[PDB]
């Protein structure tokens, strides 16, 4: 259906996935995003902690990198891999993409203050033709000059403070359903027409607001020459004929307006944002849910909690404990002297007299009703709001790094798989990624007899086909026996280690097991490990086709709480960008339903393109090696063709088509073959190490100085780059995963678990002498023979109590049980 | 809406409780078995206000169980169909709008609601929205609708709802 | 609704929002002031608390009387009362069974006691 739509319109498919479509930036606009997103995005110090794996330059470098891809379509990928240049050193392809969500931020942020100025404007046209507030140019300008989403909103609650009754005129300006009643008092106050006395206060709060950012009384309070009770016999009424309810329900009246002055909420915004101590006590039910078998222990007894105290994902963790009732938890600026003294001196008079005094007393705890009722309320929410996103960020930007270095393992090679499990499998991939074979092998184990006769086939799989790199599937000590097991027959190339969740999830979907299905489904999973070891994105991309799939992995414990829809693509970008970073071709794609997956992660194109271009593929019957041939015979757009046609690759085997070589950049790559004196020169700086030592790149760039395209002096050096080794892919090369990666892929060890005074469970291993543990994950060492005898140890059963130490390689199970 | 109506129940008591205190027993088994379920017959049972009277507990034969008659008061609410309630929104989509009246959940279809209220993508808060912005209806607002329709699932009862009257929006 | 849909709902005692939420919250201090609450009650509790238009007891008291004293129908005593509409119209604009029962002029103060009692 709407792949056909995508198909008709020619532009980067991503652009086309976005919810909002990308428009042209005027140079002013063009700017204006520049200096906001960086201010958002990388000048803004997150209030909790941060790490990862610059300064005021990139201002202009994201502005010049706006405009490149706003008005000219242009997607991350192109620009991080070919117009670099105009942004490096300052930004990484992950920030890159990073500024491309703020991009949608600013594009809202510029709507909805288009939306509200609409408002303002018909209210401007509406309140003149009519002490009320006048929509002053400051209002406007107000409107006009917001930076942020919640600077956005203040206005729109200050503008519906005033105006809100203006609505069922609105409506009748609408007109030119009805609205029915709001729920604060204001609404029979401002209709009883207290707002003239509110007007009677000591200042304005704007006037007010001011004095917020001052710290100190910049407009000195009114004091109207009464006693405050005086103005109550003024209009009693039927509404609150109490003096003291009048006099109340200003200070009702009055605080709200306090509450929703604009300036009030970004100096509430401002002394949060820092100056904000958290208090966290449990529950009647929290009271037996708090323990250290809950990860709630720690935050027990932690009392005024700094917000840069907050640990990099140790919110959201806080987050999930007012869920259940295991925690309740309050912020404060004040301390378990308060902020309030400050804020009352800055709206007061100092004057003794019980008329100002009283005045002041009316102005006293009016504000602090303020204060508590509403911006210890509501900003207080927006406060966790914000650190709830910045909580919930960093799990994702782990978890990206997590599948950043699962994409960051390099790659012809025979690769066989041992698949532990007693059912015992083994399958060979073949050098093109076919599989050659595959063998049922239950191997067990007093009696070893069963196990013996199996032994041999192992060796005779070494002489029958000679392979290189053989590997085993990591489970609780089931493979430390079979990394055992091969290395005695490679003995007569290598054997690695490498775990198989991957795996697990390769046979369990369906789809991955339906080419396959009467070939063994636990056998599967050394399929994938044989291709993984081959190639880890083609293995990704076989297994994680579909979007849950991903989500079916479990980077991270606490990855169910994130939101979904921007936890995938995060996770999903990483893929392009490592797609695009060896490039993909056409006909491994049609060859293999191996290779059959790698063709949506290409910049400019996706699923939607991508399926439709296979089956014309599939129709033309010739594939694209010829990156020409993609704009003769494919009739492609140009949008498409010079953003994704660098980052498809070619195989040699059928030669700049076979590099990673723009076809926009190939004329300079023409004047680099001169410099070896059409496919002769072509060959020769190609092949050999000595032209480039030679290679004049820098003289290039003089004539690209005359000509408009300069500065492409590590361009250039990037096409040098890329003819020292054809299509080298810059992943790191396989190491084979290390003691403590082993004990986290064999026993799957939590480092949680490695805290020492947890109850750990542990089944007695007997006496070889101190008594062995074993845990069921399988580790097994002895209790040290000091401590421990009945009482010490009971002989026969399970010892469960804090741990003393722990061994990565000898899985040392030690416990005191006393 | 909410109700005050003197009902029944069956109270099964095991030999167990048959000491000083077995009234006191079927007294919080009332309460434990009762305050909380998804009738059909009558809706909501939030709350048993009174206990009206124990009744004669019948021994059954061959079971050892005693069956305990209990006739008590309590507080119920029962969302009857047409019937115009205020609501506390809880999420919203494209396919209509899921808000929180109570103990229940509920649904408002998008062609149900007036035509000037779309929906707002790509904002942090999102919601439905009017061009103008007249009213906004994020995350925890107070809406007036009447409700269409009630249908018994059994588990919880869930009611459609719709906005066409007047004064239907947030309060 | 304007008629019944059930069969039995006719002999039953109609609540406000707060009647129910003064006597929820009365068991809450009988009980932890004494096992944990049901969600449901904890729930409906919470909502009931925040659509609270009487906060005290003898609020809930005057009402009851003055609705009783305007002898309406025993589901539209309580169907008004927790629901402030600031239009008289708004109760013939809305519930169907409640316009030509009534004239308008004891509408609006009827409403007016009602916002002058929250």
């Amino acid at each position: 259906d709407q792949d056909n739509e995508i198909r008709a319109t020619d532009l980067p498919e991503r652009f086309q996935l976005r919810s909002i479509p990308v428009k042209g930036a005027e140079d002013d606009e063009l700017e204006e995003e520049a200096d906001w997103i960086y201010r958002n995005a990388f000048a803004t110090p997150t209030i909790s902690l941060q790490e990862s794996c610059k300064g005021p330059s990139t201002i202009q470098k994201i502005k010049e990198a706006l405009g490149f891809m706003r008005n000219q379509h242009f997607e991350v990928p192109f620009i991080a891999f070919y117009r670099k240049e105009y942004v490096e050193p300052e930004l990484h392809i992950n920030d890159l993409w990073r500024v491309w969500q703020w991009d949608e931020k600013w594009t809202q942020l510029r709507i909805r203050k288009e939306n509200l100025t609409r408002l303002f404007e018909k209210m401007q046209a509406y309140q003149y033709e009519q002490g009320i507030r006048a929509l002053d140019t400051t209002d406007m300008e107000r409107l006009k000059d917001v930076q942020s989403m919640d600077e956005l909103k203040d206005v729109y609650n200050h503008f519906l403070l005033y105006y809100g009754r203006d609505i069922p005129k609105m409506q009748n300006a609408a007109k030119a359903l009805k609205q029915a009643s709001r729920r604060d008092m204001y609404t029979i106050c401002q209709s009883a027409g207290l707002d003239g006395l509110a007007k009677k206060f000591g200042l304005t709060p704007e006037q007010f607001g001011e004095n917020l950012r001052d710290s100190y009384q910049r407009h000195e309070t009114e004091q109207f020459p009464a006693e405050p009770l005086e103005l109550a016999k003024d209009y009693v009424c039927s509404q609150f004929p109490t003096p003291e309810a009048v006099l109340e329900g200003a200070r009702y009246m009055v605080a709200l307006q306090i509450a929703r002055e604009p300036l009030v909420r970004q100096v509430l915004r401002q002394t949060f944002q820092e100056r904000a101590k958290l208090n966290i006590t449990p529950t009647k039910k929290g009271r037996k849910d708090v323990d250290e078998a809950h990860y709630a222990y720690s935050f027990k007894y932690l009392k005024n909690k700094p917000v840069k105290e907050l640990r990099d994902d140790q919110f959201l963790k806080i987050c999930l404990a007012e869920d259940e009732g295991l925690l309740t938890t309050d912020i404060s600026i004040d301390l378990k002297q308060t902020y309030f003294e400050e804020i009352k001196q800055f709206y007061y008079r100092d004057e003794f007299s019980h008329q100002v005094q009283e005045w002041n007393r009316q102005r006293t705890m009016a504000i602090e009703r303020a204060l508590q009722q509403f911006l210890y309320v509501q900003m207080a929410k927006e406060l966790k709001n914000k650190l709830l996103a910045e909580a919930k960020e960093y799990v994702i930007k782990a978890c990206s790094r997590k599948l950043y270095n699962w994409l960051r393992v390099a790659p012809g090679i025979r690769v066989l798989g041992i698949a532990f499990s007693h059912p015992v499998f083994c399958a060979l991939v073949n050098g093109e990624g076919e599989v050659t074979d595959f063998l049922r092998l239950p191997h067990f184990t007093e009696e070893r007899e069963k196990k013996a006769q199996d032994i041999e086939t192992l060796k005779k799989f070494l002489l029958n086909k000679k392979p290189h790199v053989v590997t085993v599937a990591g489970e609780n000590r089931d493979a430390q026996m079979l990394i055992e097991d091969v290395k005695r027959i490679v003995h007569e190339i290598g054997v690695e280690l490498v775990d198989n969740e991957l795996a697990i999830l390769y046979m369990n979907s369906k789809k991955s097991e339906a080419e396959f299905r009467d070939y063994p489904p636990v056998l599967r999973q050394a399929v994938s490990l044989a291709r993984r070891i081959q190639d880890p994105l083609i293995e990704f991309a076989q297994v994680c086709s579909s979007d849950e799939d991903i989500l079916c992995l479990k980077f991270h414990p606490l990855q169910e709480h994130v939101v979904k829809e921007e936890l995938l693509n995060a996770l999903y970008c990483e893929f392009i960008n490592r797609v695009n970073e060896v490039g993909v071709d056409v006909n491994r794609a049609i060859a293999h339903p191996y290779s059959q997956a790698l063709i949506q992660y290409v910049c400019g194109l996706g699923p939607r393109k991508g399926t439709h271009l296979l089956k014309i593929l599939k129709q033309n019957n010739t594939r694209l090696e010829s990156r020409t041939q993609l704009v003769t015979m494919c009739h492609m757009g140009p949008k498409v063709f010079m953003n994704c046609a660098g980052f498809l690759k070619i195989d040699t085997a059928s030669v700049l088509d076979g590099s990673r070589v723009h076809p926009e950049t190939y004329e300079w790559a023409r004047k680099m073959a001169v410099d070896a004196l059409p496919a002769g020169a072509l060959e020769e700086i190609l092949e050999n190490p000595e032209r480039l030592k030679d290679l004049d790149l820098d003289a290039f760039a003089e004539e690209l100085e005359r000509q408009g395209y300069g500065d492409k002096h590590i361009t250039l050096y990037d096409i040098r780059a890329e003819l020292s080794c054809r299509y080298k892919d810059l992943r790191t090369a396989y190491r084979s995963p290390n003691t403590e990666e082993i004990f986290n892929m064999l026993t799957k060890e939590t480092p949680e678990t490695f805290y020492i005074g947890k109850l750990i469970i542990c089944n007695v291993t007997g006496i070889a002498i101190g008594v062995k543990t074993r845990l069921d994950n399988g580790v097994t060492g002895f209790i040290p023979t000091k401590f421990l005898p009945e009482e010490r140890v009971k002989v026969g059963m399970t010892v469960h109590c804090r741990i003393m130490k722990i061994d990565i390689e000898k899985f040392s199970a030690d416990l005191t049980c006393r | 809406m909410f109700y005050h109506i003197s009902l029944e129940h069956e109270i099964l008591l095991h030999p167990r409780y048959f000491g000083p205190n077995l009234l006191n027993t079927v007294k919080q088994k009332l309460f434990t078995e009762v305050e909380g379920t998804c009738t059909g017959k009558y809706g909501f049972v939030i709350a048993v206000t009174t206990i009206d009277n124990i009744g004669a507990g019948v021994i059954q034969p061959g079971r050892g169980f005693v069956l305990y008659p209990v006739k008590y008061k309590a507080i119920v609410f029962r969302p009857f169909k047409g019937e115009v309630v205020d609501a506390v929104v809880t999420q919203v989509n494209k396919v209509g709008l899921f808000t929180e009246i109570g103990p229940m959940s509920c649904f408002i279809s998008r062609h149900s609601i007036p035509s000037e209220m779309e929906f707002d993508p790509n904002s942090n808060p999102p919601c439905y929205k009017t061009m103008d912005e007249d009213i906004v209806i994020q995350q925890d607002d107070e809406i007036r609708l009447k409700i269409v329709g009630t249908r018994v699932d059994k588990n919880d009862i869930f009611a459609i709802g719709s906005l066409m009257d007047d004064y239907l929006g947030l309060v | 609704s304007q008629l019944i849909f059930p069969k039995e709902f006719e002999t039953a005692e109609t609540l406000l929002n707060s009647e129910v939420h003064m006597l929820l919250e009365h068991r809450k201090q009988q009980n932890e002031s004494a096992q944990e609450l049901s969600e449901v009650f904890m729930k409906t509790l919470n909502y009931t608390a925040r659509f609270s238009r009487f906060k005290n007891r003898e609020t809930i008291a005057s009402v009851r009387s003055l609705l009783l004293q305007k002898k309406l129908h025993k589901f539209e005593l309580a169907c008004l009362a927790n629901l402030c509409p600031e239009t008289a119209e708004e109760s013939k604009a809305l519930i169907p069974s409640l316009e030509g029962r009534f004239e308008d002029e004891e509408l609006q103060q009827i409403l007016d006691d009602i916002q002058t009692k929250r």
